[PDB]
């Protein structure tokens, strides 16, 4: 079997992993105690993926936990899952860095990391083969950029063939919920596009947007988006931990999903999201869902693919479903708005299929965006970060910690390529 | 008279020349066929990709534009004046042909060499 | 005896091979058990307890494919050791499939066939399945070729293979594998049976009568063809066609080996009751374009060779009528053919499968067809190529594992030649 390693950094980080490792168990009929009470072999059969069967029944998530301080990995210990977690797979200092992306990447996170990678080190020697890692943080966070970056970094270093994908939470275009924002950020980038192989990009905002409307949801608590964000990495994976008839293994999705290294990004898409108060008028066909994959209101990232092209999108249904349907309306809708397509490549849809559906959900599935528009994303950025940087705004906090004034404009510098390499491909045409 | 001279020197400005801006031009494909090589260059941190490959289709479409020229400008000379138009004991046009053959060849030799070995390290293997 | 050697390689060659091997138990009375409670010493050997093993080898480097197998029905018809493994798939990567993952595998899997092959008394050749754009089926492929024909020099290597076909989707990096496979397996196979999943929905559909068709019933009409050709080998019949003869029979110039195929009469009971199959009418829907198993209206091209194979109640007057009928039918050959069909005839009819979606039928055709239309396929598919690789798009992930980008050139320089081959072979040839 194929193993991997789940990596949580940051607040974020580790409320999105308590929830994803809630759905997960979930799915394989695993409890609260670790004790396997499922229905399905399967659900058994290819647990390997994820847990490591401990002892007796007991299941432990391999999963590392870590945070500058605590006071988060703390109340996910207290929550209903916390106890099926090996306590030692929980590493935290003593100290914060308010949104201080140095500290995160230096002063502080320079000593935490010593620990953390003995125990990546110690999790990838109990794998027969590292299918490769998934690290889930949140840009902008003086740790889950910080520690999230560098971590990055020192796994590429002894892990170089395996397959390393994040999935971040980005910058929300309206109202930003740090002040140095654009700086985090975009330190963070211009590391993060050297090093992880391929990265998600999920904007709390966009999330917000859908609530509200399709879900028809007033409290879109957070525990309540983790959820909507968690269902989606299951997705990501389920070719691996269950039976199909296309099983795309993670790095295959890497091959068909990235055409240049660099332009990896991409914007996560799910269906169905019909509120309960509605579902009753649905049908839920095969036509229904890729009527919602394509919405662009549906994006979770904050970005409206209405203004670029695809590169390549990946479409990855769960539970039951005609070859035919899936292909053929996959087919109609390149043809039908081929001009949201770029022109390079015939065949912009990789698909895939898994036999087994989400619960509840008779047919789900997910959508992979290869994008162009995400430019705009980091255009904004860009200009959010000049305006800053041009004032000197609020480097004494990154100077203070050792960071070299030149590593903002090498980051810059990597941020605005790029934008143009975005730019070249999204009107470069064949002839 | 000095006119005469003087036209066929514009000739060779056009032929002469040309053949060495061809040769120039080839020059260029060449090291293009060598910057080719360098696989790091998948990692077009500007897009150079895409700029490498406009270049690309230029000299391609270029190379041939030159030998048309060439093999027109030629004849004017050999019609106006009867020596043959040769350097260094080869034709000018035998010599475009000749550094075209010279990296057609090497290059599918070079290829061949390869195929051998891939063929040899399957032999290996089958032997091992 | 005369002997054959399948090869599965690949989620598409497993699978079909699963539909396979479940249809020669059929027809040849064999119990899921390896029971049954004379001739099947092809397909099947005899052990000590008078089991019988089928003979074949499922090659698949994503081992949760096999284990389907190893846990299914069937799981007692095989010798453990036919069923190959690896731990991780070529990801639609021919670079890995041949050089850097496939390489560490090949070796048991020649040594496997071998010990095979050393039970035959007489190996008639060897029938491998796989799927052009699979990393595996691809790229595996390519490298297993390479190495059966030197053991083998002399053996029939015959390969069904489906082929990416115009319009449908399921990965981006398609005709890349395709041509670099297509590259190699010029050099080594004697004959490519072209399937196309698209045409196949479309039977389906016109045919059939049906709707929502998946891999499990579109591989059962793709077995279909199989049997038709091998019952040849199983079953007595008036014109009894050894597989060798398929080379001398199809092929008319070495480069050139890519059959067509289509079987009829596909039909739901529905029409059965309503419809007189008569060996004239079957024969006619043969040459229907609608009816080919390929995306290639056969009406472009002409017609370089034919075989038909009849199975169940004919009458070689009959047969031969029709045929004369269809030469009169001004369907185009090429000059350089004065006959153009061969025609083998079995007294084993059809079978059906319980639970299948084929009617039973008192007689039925399986027709392979060389044509020079399919070098349109082959344009579409060079075309793509250039496409993609014009930008480079995803070469880095080929590079990476050690594929020399000038392969790509070399293969697409062949493939020209190839398509050049098929134009010439159409001139018409006349003083
Ligand atoms: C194909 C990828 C895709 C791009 C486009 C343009 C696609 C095309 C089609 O969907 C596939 C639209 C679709 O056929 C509909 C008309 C039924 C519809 O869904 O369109 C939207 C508006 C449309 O944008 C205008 C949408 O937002 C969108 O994204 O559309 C309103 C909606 O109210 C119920 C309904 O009327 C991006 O992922
Ligand atoms: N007819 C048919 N086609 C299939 C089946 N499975 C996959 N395919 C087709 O085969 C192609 C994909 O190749 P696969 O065989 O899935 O790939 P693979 O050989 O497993 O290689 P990797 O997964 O890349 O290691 C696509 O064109 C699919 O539509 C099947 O059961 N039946
Ligand atoms: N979706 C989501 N976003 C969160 C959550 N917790 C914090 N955030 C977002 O993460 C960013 C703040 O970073 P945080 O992880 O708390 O800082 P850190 O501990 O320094 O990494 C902001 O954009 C918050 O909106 C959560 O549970 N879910
Ligand atoms: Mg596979």
């Amino acid at each position: 079997m194929r193993e991997i390693v789940h990596i949580q950094a940051g607040q974020c980080g580790n409320q999105i992993g308590a929830k994803f490792w809630e759905v997960i168990s979930d799915e394989h009929g695993i409890d609260p105690t670790g004790s396997y009470h499922g229905d399905s072999d399967l659900q058994l059969e290819r647990i390997n993926v994820y847990y490591n069967e401990a002892a007796g029944n007991k299941y432990v998530p391999r999963a590392i936990l870590v945070d500058l301080e605590p006071g988060t990995m703390d109340s996910v210990r207290s929550g209903p899952f916390g106890q099926i977690f090996r306590p030692d797979n929980f590493v935290f200092g003593q100290s914060g860095a308010g949104n201080n992306w140095a500290k995160g990447h230096y002063t502080e996170g320079a000593e935490l990391v010593d620990s953390v990678l003995d125990v990546v080190r110690k999790e990838s020697e109990s794998c027969d083969c590292l299918q490769g890692f998934q690290l889930t943080h949140s840009l902008g966070g003086g740790t889950g950029s910080g520690m999230g970056t560098l971590l990055i970094s020192k796994i590429r270093e002894e892990y170089p063939d395996r397959i390393m994908n994040t999935f971040s939470v980005v910058p929300s275009p309206k109202v930003s919920d740090t002040v140095v924002e654009p700086y985090n950020a975009t330190l963070s980038v211009h590391q993060l596009v050297e090093n992880t192989d391929e990265t998600y990009c999920i904007d709390n905002e966009a999330l917000y947007d859908i609530c509200f409307r399709t879900l028809k949801l007033t409290t879109p608590t957070y525990g309540d988006l983790n959820h909507l964000v968690s269902a989606t990495m299951s997705g990501v994976t389920t070719c691996l931990r269950f039976p199909g008839q296309l099983n795309a293994d993670l790095r295959k999705l890497a091959v068909n999903m990235v055409p240049f290294p660099r332009l990896h990004f991409f914007m996560p898409g799910f269906a169905p999201l019909t509120s309960r108060g509605s579902q009753q008028y649905r049908a839920l066909t095969v036509p229904e869902l890729t009527q919602q994959m394509f919405d662009a209101k549906n994006m979770m990232a904050a970005c409206d693919p209405r203004h670029g092209r695809y590169l390549t999108v990946a479409a990855v249904f769960r539970g039951r479903m005609s070859m035919k349907e899936v292909d053929e309306q996959m087919l109609n809708v390149q043809n039908k708005n081929s001009s949201y397509f770029v022109e390079w490549i015939p065949n912009n849809v990789k698909t895939a299929v898994c036999d087994i559906p989400p619960r509840g959900l008779k047919m789900s599935a997910t959508f992979i965006g290869n994008s162009t528009a995400i430019q705009e994303l980091f255009k904004r950025i860009s200009e959010q970060f000049t305006a800053m940087f041009r004032r000197k705004a609020f480097l004494h906090w990154y100077t203070g910690e050792g960071m070299d004034e030149m590593e903002f404009t090498e980051a810059e510098s990597n941020m605005n390529d790029l934008v143009s390499e975005y730019q070249q491909y999204q009107d470069a045409t064949a002839d | 008279g000095a006119a005469a001279l003087k036209n066929y020197y514009e000739v060779h400005k056009e032929l002469f020349e040309g053949v060495q801006k061809w040769e120039e031009t080839w020059r260029l494909f060449l090291e293009f066929e060598r910057k080719a090589s360098d696989p790091n260059r998948f990692t077009n941190r500007g897009g150079n990709l895409l700029k490498e490959e406009k270049q690309r289709a230029k000299l391609q479409k270029m190379l041939p534009k030159l030998e048309e020229e060439l093999k027109a400008r030629i004849e004017l000379w050999e019609q106006e004046h009867s020596k043959a138009f040769m350097v260094n004991g080869q034709k000018f046009m035998e010599y475009v042909a000749e550094q075209w053959e010279m990296h057609r060849l090497e290059k599918e030799r070079a290829k061949q060499e390869r195929q051998l070995k891939n063929k040899k390290q399957t032999e290996t293997e089958m032997l091992y | 005896m005369r002997e054959c050697i399948s090869i599965h390689v690949g989620q598409a060659g497993v699978q079909i091979g699963n539909a396979c091997w479940e249809l020669y138990c059929l027809e040849h009375g064999i119990q899921p058990d390896g029971q049954m409670p004379d001739s099947f010493n092809t397909f099947f050997s005899e052990t000590g307890a008078g089991k019988h093993v089928p003979r074949a080898v499922f090659v698949d480097l994503e081992p949760t494919v096999i284990d389907e197998v190893r846990t299914g029905t069937y799981r007692q018809l095989f010798h453990p050791e036919q069923l190959i493994t690896g731990k991780e798939d070529a990801a639609n990567n021919y670079a890995r499939g041949h050089y850097t993952i496939g390489k560490e595998i090949i070796d048991l899997v020649l040594d496997r066939i071998r010990k095979l092959a050393d039970q035959c008394t007489g190996l008639q050749g060897f029938l491998v399945f796989h799927s052009f754009g699979g990393g595996t089926g691809s790229g595996f492929t390519s490298l297993l070729m390479e190495r059966l024909s030197v053991d083998y020099g002399k053996k029939s290597k015959l390969e069904f293979s489906i082929y990416p076909a115009p319009q449908v989707s399921t990965a981006v990096v398609e005709p890349y594998n395709s041509i670099l496979t297509t590259h190699t397996t010029l050099e080594h196979s004697d004959c490519a049976f072209m399937v196309d999943n698209e045409a196949i929905y479309d039977i389906c559909r016109r045919n059939l009568d049906i709707e929502r068709p998946t891999y499990t019933n579109l591989n059962r009409l793709i077995s279909q063809i199989v049997s038709s050709i091998t019952a040849s080998l199983r079953f007595d019949g008036a014109l009894n066609v050894d597989l060798t003869e398929f080379q001398t029979n199809l092929v008319p110039y070495p480069r050139i080996h890519f059959p067509l195929a289509t079987y009829a009469p596909v039909i739901s009971a529905e029409k059965a009751y309503h419809e007189q199959l008569s060996v004239a009418e079957i024969t006619n829907a043969c040459f229907e374009p609608a009816n080919q198993m390929v995306k290639c209206d056969p009406r472009h091209g002409k017609y370089m060779a034919c075989c038909l194979l009849y199975r169940g109640d004919v009458v070689p007057k009959d047969v031969n009528a029709a045929i004369a009928t269809i030469k009169t039918k001004r369907i185009q050959f090429v000059d350089w053919c004065p006959t153009g069909f061969k025609v083998g005839i079995n007294y084993q009819p059809p079978t059906v499968v319980p639970g299948g979606d084929l009617a039973k039928v008192q007689r039925a055709v399986c027709m392979l067809s060389n044509t020079t239309a399919i070098a349109e396929a082959w344009a579409r598919l060079d075309h793509k190529f250039d496409l993609m690789y014009a930008k480079r798009a995803f070469v880095h992930w080929y590079v990476g594992e050690g594929m020399e980008e000038g392969e790509f050139s070399e293969a697409r320089e062949d493939m020209a030649a190839l398509e050049k081959d098929y134009e010439e072979v159409g001139v018409d040839s006349v003083e």
